[PDB]
């Protein structure tokens, strides 16, 4: 069934907000778990996972630390007279001329 | 990690970050105007209300009511709206001032933390790969109870955020309900399940007067109170 | 908010059809779910309704005894059930999730 | 309720349908709803609770309510028409919802 | 009060002798005067504040090694270093614990006043025309009520409907 | 919620009685201490009330001026003196703290 015919002399204004099935749950202050139409993860926690340098000048030391290109040896003889706004060092680096 | 072509603010030694969010938890250890590191494995802004879904099924006869006892489905047009009953059928409505107003509100709470990140060329080195002594210790120290107690300020700012958020979108809707029974006056009456009960035979143009905040209630007012008293 | 069926079974006159519509996007036990079947050639002819939240139903004038539906909450469905099969109901099947503000809503 | 069972339009010019009813159904205030469809595949909603539209719809449909009857006029009027039109609405003499019968051919 | 008495509630006096639950019922009518309590609205008080004692109640960290915090020498500038950074991080949690504790209570005395306003004003709409608030802190019925409407009201089944009919009569 | 007293003294004919009401556990001010006595083979029969937030007593119909009460809220303690003593009025005293709503609430 339904509700009877409309009466004629008597209005139902009424008045209420959205609301979603998927409904995200969130923490507050008061109550631990409450359930919001929309919400954002605040935290980023995935990386692109490649280095680039538009901004910001970025060197590579590919083969050798910073002390390695400082005190000048052959695999990283092309760091003479260099900048960069950041120096990446590689975990595979090793000095060679001496200890 | 391998250098590519792209632009990025920030680096870690992951790779790039994007810089849009206030927190992360990728690593400890960045150059240039990166987030702040936290512990907590994910955080949460209500970027929105409350959410209730909808039983709009009651035996058999069903429900209408709204904002007390049923949030609302299958209404896209905005945030906060309207319904009305009367002898021209049901209908749906939104109001555009207050959702852009809420709307307006929430992007500038949540432009206050994106994209206002600090400088921090320069830090101490965070990792080691080798016992020291003292002063490693003490480095390891102070940066457990940096991280410490941002991530203690990030978690109350969270829960502050979220609960002045969800309280500004429920009084914001207590407005609008006290705006419109004052609109009313005498000529509506509140039935208590989350709306009022119009006592004068109000048409299609009725609730639009009093939607636009137009309505007077004079011209009804001499019936009103003969339907209700 | 959608609304999936299977109904490609066949049977012979006096047998029994299972037809089964699930529903997703949105909460199963909110609407009333409506059945209703065309055939060609004619309108769209109304059988009845069923609310999901508990087992209340409803059927049309001349759709009495010869039809039944059911519903499963923990699965999200719902089952209709028709027996005493004739040549003149064959037809497509519809289900339909309606909304008492919205109208008809979607279909299937 | 019933549509008259021949309507025809060239493009470009408008084009009226028509619900017939009474006081059970039509004259009792409750809504009215128009369906446009192909007989094999499936319905589609036209008008909506209010005079809106279900944001899908082109604008080319408009849709009246009256007293006693309901139309549906589309003016600027396309090669897109599929052309079944089927009224729809609720009776109170029979408590079941009721959709109507008609026939387009555009012609 | 002076010679006669008083008997308000939640806005001029709160109530001695009651350990039914924290919020509470009274009446006046001609089966004489008694008092309730209210089951739903305490125990959600309750349960609220016992999550909220909850989360920081054993949900500490470990804090298995530090630094040494205790000197009995003078050493130089590292020593100087580790005592301010000491203090600094102390200050700074002395700071925190009294932030939070004053948040919290202010959140749990605004909370449980707002659970009083609310209860209120749903008694209210359930009474309907048939109520008048006195304004020192609770309701004038104007009904012949008795010993079950008041339970009718305590549990939500009140229907204004039936005595609407008498309660404008002697209203206006 | 506690009331004591003191009223061990023995007086003879003609003398004076006075007897000590000490509260605790409650605010001394806020509810109306009752003064009642108990005979050997009678019921309790009621003396009077006083207020402890102000001076506002009230006796009995036959214990008008025979009987006084005063208060001190500085040691939060009453105090009643009964002259006139006579053979029929060799009784015990209680004391009582009452409550509008709650009864007569406890004794002493
Ligand atoms: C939930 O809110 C967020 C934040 O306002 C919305 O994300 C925005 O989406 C728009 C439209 O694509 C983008 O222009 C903005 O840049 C986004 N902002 C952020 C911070 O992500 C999101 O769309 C909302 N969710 C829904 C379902 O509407
Ligand atoms: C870093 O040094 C390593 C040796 O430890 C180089 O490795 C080889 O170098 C020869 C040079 O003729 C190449 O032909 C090989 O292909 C290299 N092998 C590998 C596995 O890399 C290496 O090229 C040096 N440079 C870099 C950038 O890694
Ligand atoms: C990249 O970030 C990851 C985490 O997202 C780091 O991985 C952790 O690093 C710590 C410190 O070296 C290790 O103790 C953990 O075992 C690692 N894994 C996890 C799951 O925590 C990683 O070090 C970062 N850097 C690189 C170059 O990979
Ligand atoms: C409303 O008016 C119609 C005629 O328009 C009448 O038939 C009907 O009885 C009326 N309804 C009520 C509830 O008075
Ligand atoms: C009031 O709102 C209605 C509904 O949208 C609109 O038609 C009308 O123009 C508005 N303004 C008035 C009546 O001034
Ligand atoms: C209402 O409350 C009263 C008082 O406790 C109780 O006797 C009664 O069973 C309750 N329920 C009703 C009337 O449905």
């Amino acid at each position: 069934q339904k509700i009877p015919g409309n009466d004629n002399s008597t209005a139902t204004l009424c008045l209420g907000h959205h609301a979603v099935p998927n409904g995200t749950i969130v923490k507050t202050i008061t109550n631990d778990r409450i359930e919001v139409t929309n919400a954002t993860e605040l935290v980023q926690n995935s990386s692109i996972g490649e280095i680039c340098d538009s901004p910001h000048q970025i060197l590579d030391g590919e083969n050798c630390t910073l002390i390695d290109a400082l005190l000048g040896d052959p695999q990283c003889d092309g760091f003479q007279n260099k900048k960069w706004d950041l120096f990446v060092e590689r975990s595979k680096a090793y000095s060679n001329c001496y200890p | 990690a391998p250098i590519g072509k792209c632009k990025s603010e920030c680096i870690t030694p992951n790779g790039s970050i994007p810089n849009d969010k206030p927190f992360q938890n990728v690593n400890r250890i960045t150059y240039g105007a990166c987030p702040r590191y936290v512990k907590q494995s994910t955080l949460k802004l209500a970027t929105g209300m409350r959410n209730v879904p909808e039983k709009q099924t009651r035996g058999i006869f069903g429900a209408i009511a709204g904002f007390i006892e049923n949030g609302w489905e299958g209404m896209v047009d905005g945030w906060y709206g309207f319904r009305h009953q009367n002898s021209e059928g049901r209908g749906q409505a939104a109001d555009l001032k207050s959702t852009q107003a809420a709307i307006d509100q929430i992007n500038g709470k949540l432009n206050r933390l994106i994209g206002k990140t600090n400088e921090k060329f320069h830090q101490i080195e965070k990792e080691f790969s080798e016992v020291e002594g003292r002063i490693q210790d003490l480095e390891k120290y102070v940066e457990d109870t940096k991280i410490d107690l941002w991530s203690y300020n990030a978690e109350l700012l969270v829960a502050l955020e979220n609960q002045h958020t969800i309280d500004l979108t429920d009084s914001e809707m207590n407005k609008l309900f006290e705006k419109t029974k004052k609109q009313l006056r005498e000529n509506a009456e509140d039935m208590g399940n989350g709306c009022f009960k119009i006592y004068h035979k109000c048409d299609n143009a009725c609730i639009g007067s009093i939607r636009n905040g137009t309505y007077d209630h004079n011209v009804y007012r001499d019936e009103a109170l003969n339907n209700r008293f | 908010v959608q609304l999936v069926q299977s109904g490609a079974e066949v049977k012979k006159p006096g047998a029994s059809v299972k037809v089964s519509c699930k529903a997703s996007g949105y909460t199963f036990t909110g609407f009333y779910l409506h059945w209703v079947r065309q055939a060609p050639g004619q309108g769209l002819e109304w059988m009845g309704w069923i609310n999901p939240h508990s087992g209340d139903t409803d059927f049309a004038q001349k759709f009495q005894g010869k039809v039944t539906m059911t519903r499963d909450t923990s699965s999200n469905t719902v089952y209709m059930d028709v027996n005493r099969l004739t040549s003149d109901d064959t037809a497509v099947y519809y289900c339909v999730k309606n909304d008492i503000v919205l109208g008809m809503g979607v279909w299937g | 309720l019933t549509q008259p069972p021949s309507v025809s339009g060239a493009p470009g010019q408008r084009v009226t349908i028509s619900c017939t009813g009474s006081s059970s159904n039509i004259g009792a205030g409750y809504n009215v709803y128009w369906f446009q469809q192909l007989p094999p595949t499936a319905p589609k909603l036209l008008n909506y609770g209010d005079n809106n539209r279900p944001s899908g719809v082109p604008d080319r449909f408009s849709a009246s309510k009256s007293g006693t009857s309901a139309s549906l006029a589309i003016t600027g009027l396309q090669a897109e028409d599929e052309a079944e039109y089927y009224c729809q609405s609720y009776d109170s003499s029979l408590n079941a919802y009721v959709f109507g019968t008609g026939t387009k051919v555009t012609v």
